[PDB]
């Protein structure tokens, strides 16, 4: 085996002969030149962290309470109008005209719907509405099991025709309104502007399950926070249909919580417990209400009934106070089907004050006594619900948020507080978006006091979208390094905003199927949770991130600077690098924005161009005429004004760009001037390198391609041929590689894909970059990052001229950190490029993972494709694992054992490139292997939920909250 | 109403009216076997 110092000369050889080829074809001393040459076309320009983050809260508080503007007008208009109702009876005479959602566009439908008269609209084409909308009317959706035509429902749609006006006027007031709906407690819906639904009746072979009463922000809007406790009885009598109807009915009630309430379900048959792991109330979120639907859906009925028993259970967890809970809503839902006993002692014991309400259901048919549960219902200040089969589960489980609103509606405008949900889907297809929400009372004979039956329910809820693409745009990003971002936190542990956050909605456990029973025309439902993903679960976790996490939570400001795991933008890679954290409260809301900033990034390049003809030279270079000259050009598709939209094609979106800023003046009347003259100025900058240096050496032996991308968005390839092999997203903000280079501080090589089709491992080559670094005024600026692509096969023959072709003793391969393969010994590995070493060579790797020189952490992805097991695509949550190196030393030497075997090996990492090279002995000679080591997105199930339980993260609920009002009057059941 | 009182319990919503739960419900159950008319019908629920 060869010594130490000859392995040292081989690869300082090797890195040299890399790092010279790089370095003299990728050019970046001469880009750093002309970049230095200048510096007067442009200036640099601090940023102030702490400005930004005040500039951009100011401006999402304005936004929010501009939209919470048009609510209480629409709520006061509401009340108003209702207020002057005066509930007729005959509608034939007087036709209720309205256009109804969800119905036929033909004309020639003949509707004729006794009491009613249809509208047909044009519904033209809009911008900020992915759809055709009407201006003209409000659209009214109506479920389908609801029929419309009743005295209840005409007479709704007869006094909700005046919000049309007020719909107009907000709308004009602020043209970037979106969707504004009044959430009717009959079932109802009104939004502005109009628009056909998504889900006919039954049009199509599908058929929607919308009711706006079990809609995120009416349930927000509608009632305070809970303390649930679900009773769930487990006797023998409820065995059969009523226990199959009880299993149903407890998870959907389950599914009308949210992260504000806290719940727990227990079970009773002569003695009461828990049904899952949890022991406690939890914070009901999704994965904990899974959980319990998971327990819930295994109970079995044997036994004898005993209320006494369940409910001291139900009171004592109710009593806990130990752990985190809402305190606001304590109440105790009860399924069963009959009993004999009233368990009066134990309400005398547990609720002699009346601070807990008690709700019952009696689920089945049966002939069983009702009256004890209709007692313990209307004793305990509740209500008592039927349920006789599975049509009326829904309507049923929904109910009691009408009883829970007494209390809200007789604190009067105390309780009109607007309140914003979490990030969920538009029902619409809008995209992420939050709704501000307003309740609306009754007052009927309000001056004189008269009846105040009716009137301690609410009217409905009202409602107004904010997407989240309109909270982005308050937060620029292009002023910022690749790296930089901004992101926001509700007080509970959730992103508003992030670069990690996804339409895709948030996975949980491990999907399964049974293809066996499923019917080829059902409609089954497809999902409404909302999008609730943690800050902790976007990034990487780390100490540092909770404690500046607790403290933005509740309210306060600060900054912190520090070292941080930072993964790659494709799951491959970490790298180590300095960032700052500064975050400020939003004072109108409780969100808190911060904005990530690592160093390098306190200065960017303002461009300075005022002059016509250079301005017109600039352009002129990025023009497909010349493209074999100036190299193949990409733009990023950035929103330089409304007059240009991106494509996601480039080729034409560069003409629209070049014969937009050819046609009129670059003097942008209203176009964004920044971003186009830095286009520009990037775009000359990369010419000048391309004509001065480029071409001069037309052909380079080891060099396939290369390449220069700058801020702004400018990207060039210099040989055409190789601009069709460019694989990389356009906009330069997205690229992972522009990015790793920029944190890094060395030349990086970027691995090829595997099993990928498409040229991306020989007649593409290898891709290794570098930032460029310039100094102005002692500042430093990376605003550029060159790179060229080398050919395999040269590598090869740099690599052979011991470590012999297809040689049968040594082993000799060179890998990044990740541990990739990016050259190889014996022609078979080669073919295989760009695997992971541990798919390849499991016991030398899992080696290197120990002694660490290869160090590795994993993490969650909670918004990914999976494919569904037996027990298309669902949503589930994928492990990461990513590779990286660890200690600074340069060299290791060991030998690896396995069955009485014993294997040679000295890694050895490259200076000034994240390469290492590795020599060992042949796989052959040893025939040993245990398990691959698998580095890619594995279906996983984790983590384990009852076990976060005990020990969960920072939380910071409402502190206002609605109940036990001595005004309530409590006397229904 | 030893045999089949209280062992009608299925899991689905078929709804079966001929049972043995109480005393006048299994004298109906008995006398229309009695007539001979849907008896095998009440013979598969006990079976099942
Ligand atoms: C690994 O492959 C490399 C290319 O894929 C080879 O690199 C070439 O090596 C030549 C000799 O070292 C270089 O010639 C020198 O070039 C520099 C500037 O480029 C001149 O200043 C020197 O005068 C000149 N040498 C002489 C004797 O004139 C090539 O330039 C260089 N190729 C590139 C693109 O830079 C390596 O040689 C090869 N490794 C081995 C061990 O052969
Ligand atoms: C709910 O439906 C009722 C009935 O269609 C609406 O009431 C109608 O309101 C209009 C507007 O005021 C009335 O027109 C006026 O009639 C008086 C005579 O009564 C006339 O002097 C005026 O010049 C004007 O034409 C209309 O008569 C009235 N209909 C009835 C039966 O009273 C009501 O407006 C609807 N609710 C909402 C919120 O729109
Ligand atoms: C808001 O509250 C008011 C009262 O607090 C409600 O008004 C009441 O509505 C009911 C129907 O829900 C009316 O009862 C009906 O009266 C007619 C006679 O006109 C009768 O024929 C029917 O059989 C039925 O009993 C009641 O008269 C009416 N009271 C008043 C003072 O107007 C109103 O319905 C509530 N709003 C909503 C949306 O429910
Ligand atoms: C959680 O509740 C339990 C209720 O048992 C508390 O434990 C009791 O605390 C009192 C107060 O000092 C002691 O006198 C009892 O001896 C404790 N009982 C037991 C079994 O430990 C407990 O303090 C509460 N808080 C926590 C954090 O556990
Ligand atoms: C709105 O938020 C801003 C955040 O910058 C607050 O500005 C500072 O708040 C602190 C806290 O008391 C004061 O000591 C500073 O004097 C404020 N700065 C300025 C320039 O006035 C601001 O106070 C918040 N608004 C309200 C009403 O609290
Ligand atoms: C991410 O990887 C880092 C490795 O740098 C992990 O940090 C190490 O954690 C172990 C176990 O607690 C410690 O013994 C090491 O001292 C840590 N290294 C450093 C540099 O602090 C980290 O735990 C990983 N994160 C996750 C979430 O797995
Ligand atoms: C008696 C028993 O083992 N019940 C469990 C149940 O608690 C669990 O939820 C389920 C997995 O979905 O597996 C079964
Ligand atoms: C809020 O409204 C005012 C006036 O209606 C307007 O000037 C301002 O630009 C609005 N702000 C936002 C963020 O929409
Ligand atoms: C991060 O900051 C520390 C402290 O200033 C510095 O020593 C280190 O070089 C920085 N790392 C990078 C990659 O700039
Ligand atoms: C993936 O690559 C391997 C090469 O090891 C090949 O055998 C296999 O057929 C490929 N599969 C697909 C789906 O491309
Ligand atoms: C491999 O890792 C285990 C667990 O840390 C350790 O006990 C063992 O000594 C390691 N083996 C070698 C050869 O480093
Ligand atoms: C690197 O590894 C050597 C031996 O494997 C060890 O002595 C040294 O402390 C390590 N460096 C670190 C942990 O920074
Ligand atoms: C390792 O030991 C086992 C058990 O004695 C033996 O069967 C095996 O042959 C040994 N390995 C080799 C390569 O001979
Ligand atoms: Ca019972």
């Amino acid at each position: 085996f060869p010594s130490a110092v000859t392995i040292k000369s081989w690869v300082d050889k090797m890195q040299e002969d890399l790092v010279t080829l790089a370095k003299t074809a990728s050019g970046v001393h001469q880009l750093v030149d002309i970049y230095e040459k200048y510096q007067d076309l442009y200036t640099v320009e601090p940023n102030n962290a702490r400005q930004l983050v005040e500039i951009a809260a100011r401006d999402i508080e304005k936004l929010l309470s501009n939209r919470s503007k048009a609510l209480v007008r629409l709520a006061l208009e509401a009340e108003k109008v209702q207020a002057a109702h005066q509930w007729r009876e005959d509608f034939a005479s007087n036709e209720v005209v309205y256009y109804n959602a969800k119905d036929d566009l033909d004309p020639e439908k003949n509707d004729s719907e006794p009491g009613s008269q249809r509208i047909k609209p044009v519904f033209i084409d809009d911008a900020n509405f992915r759809r055709q909308v009407s201006y003209q009317h409000a659209a009214v959706h109506i479920p389908t099991d609801i029929y419309e035509g009743s005295t209840i429902v005409l007479n709704e749609l007869n006094w909700t025709s005046a919000l049309d006006d007020v719909f107009k006027k907000n709308r004009e007031e602020d043209p970037s309104l979106l969707w504004q709906v009044f959430g009717s407690a009959t079932g109802l819906a009104r939004y502005y502007p109009a628009s056909p639904w998504v889900d006919n009746s039954r049009t199509p072979n599908k058929i929607d399950l919308y009711d706006v009463r079990r809609r995120p922000w009416y349930i927000q809007g509608a009632a305070s926070p809970k303390d649930m406790l679900i009773l769930v009885d487990v006797s023998g009598s409820v065995s059969g249909l009523t226990l199959k109807l009880i299993r149903t009915s407890v998870s959907e009630m389950l599914e009308t919580l949210s992260d504000d309430d806290f719940v727990n379900v227990a079970s009773f048959n002569s003695n009461a417990q828990d049904v899952s792991c949890f022991q406690h109330l939890v914070q009901a979120n999704v994965r904990n209400k899974k959980v319990l639907k998971d327990a819930v859906n295994n109970i079995t009925a044997k036994g004898i009934t005993d209320y006494k028993k369940g409910f001291s259970f139900a009171f004592e967890q109710l009593l806990n106070y130990n752990v985190s809970r809402a305190n606001c809503n304590k109440i105790i839902m009860l399924f069963t089907d009959g009993g004999e006993e009233r368990a009066q002692e134990i309400f005398a014991k547990y609720n002699k004050d009346k601070k807990v309400r008690v709700f019952t259901f009696s689920v089945g048919q049966h002939n069983y006594d009702r009256g004890p549960i209709q007692w313990m219902a209307c004793e305990n200040k509740g209500y008592y619900y039927e349920i006789p089969s599975i049509g009326a589960i829904r309507i049923n489980t929904q109910e009691y948020l009408d009883v829970l609103g007494r209390p809200m509606v007789l604190a009067g405008d105390k309780a009109k507080q607007v309140q914003w949900t979490n990030v969920y889907l538009d029902a619409l297809e809008l995209g992420l978006v939050i709704t501000g929400t307003l309740p609306v009372f009754n007052i009927t004979g309000q001056f004189e006091n008269k009846t105040n039956l009716k009137n301690q329910l609410i009217l409905g809820v009202m409602g107004v979208d904010v997407s989240l693409e309109d909270i982005k745009r308050l937060t620029p990003r292009f002023t910022l390094c690749p790296n930089g971002y901004y992101f926001a936190i509700d007080p509970n542990g959730y992103v508003l905003l992030h670069p990690n956050l996804q339409p895709k909605p948030i996975g949980v456990g491990i999907p399964t199927i049974n293809l066996r029973k499923r019917r080829p025309n059902v409609q089954n439902p497809k999902s409404q949770e909302p999008v609730t993903l943690d800050f902790l679960d976007a990034e990487l976790e780390n100490d540092i991130k909770v404690e500046i996490r607790n403290k933005m939570i509740d309210g306060e400001s600060g900054e912190k600077t520090f070292r941080t795991l930072v993964k790659s933008q494709d799951e491959r890679y970490i790298d180590k690098g300095n960032r700052t954290y500064t975050w400020t409260p939003v004072n109108g809301t409780d969100y808190s924005l911060a904005l990530v900033l690592p160093t390098y990034s306190f200065y960017y390049i303002k461009a300075k161009i005022e002059e016509t003809i250079t301005q017109a030279r600039y352009s002129e270079t990025l023009k497909p005429d010349n493209f074999e000259e100036s190299g193949y050009t990409f733009l990023a598709p950035r929103d330089y004004c409304s007059d240009l939209k991106p494509s996601d094609n480039n080729t034409e979106f560069l003409l629209n760009f070049n014969e937009f800023i050819d046609r009129k003046t670059p003097n942008n009347p209203s176009c964004n001037t920044d971003l186009i003259n830095r286009v520009l100025l990037d775009a000359g900058f990369t010419n000048e390198l391309v004509q001065n240096y480029w071409s001069k050496q037309k052909n380079i032996k080891g060099v396939k391609a290369r390449f220069v991308v700058t801020d702004g968005g400018i990207t060039r390839v210099y040989p055409k041929e190789a601009g069709e092999n460019w694989q990389e997203n356009p906009e330069t903000y997205e690229d992972s590689f522009y990015k790793r280079s920029l944190d890094n501080d060395n030349y990086v090589f970027t691995a090829p894909y595997f099993n990928k089709s498409g040229p991306g491992a020989y007649e593409s080559g290898i891709m290794v970059s570098k930032a460029v670094e310039i100094y102005i005024q002692g500042k430093l600026l990376k605003p550029a990052v060159v790179g060229i692509k080398i050919d395999v096969n040269s590598w090869i023959e740099n690599f052979t001229k011991d470590c012999k072709r297809n040689s049968d003793v040594m082993d000799c391969v060179i890998l990044d950190d990740g541990g990739f393969l990016l050259m190889a010994n014996h022609d078979d590995y080669t073919n295989q490029i760009g695997r992971f070493f541990g798919e390849i060579d499991p016991s030398l790797m899992r080696h290197l993972v120990n002694i660490s020189v290869y160090a590795f952490n994993k993490s969650y992805d909670y918004q990914s494709v999976c494919e569904p097991g037996a027990a298309s695509k669902q949503s589930c949550i994928t492990e990461q694992t990513q590779y990286f190196f660890d200690n600074d030393s340069k060299s290791f030497s060991g030998v690896l054992d396995c069955g009485n075997c014993s294997r040679i090996f000295h890694v050895e990492k490259l200076m000034n490139t994240n390469l290492i090279f590795i020599m060992v002995e042949s796989k052959g000679t040893c025939p040993c292997d245990t398990r691959l080591l698998i580095q890619a997105e594995q279906t996983s199930d984790g983590p384990d939920p009852c076990d976060m339980v005990k020990q969960p993260r920072y939380r910071k609920g409402p502190d206002v909250c609605f109940d036990n009002n001595v005004l309530e009057d409590y006397t229904d059941c | 109403m030893q045999l089949f009182g209280g062992r009608y319990d299925f899991e689905d919503t078929e709804v079966r009216r001929s049972n043995f739960d109480n005393f006048p419900q299994a004298l109906i159950s008995v006398f229309q076997v009695l007539t001979g008319e849907d008896w095998n019908s009440v013979m598969y629920n006990g079976i099942m």
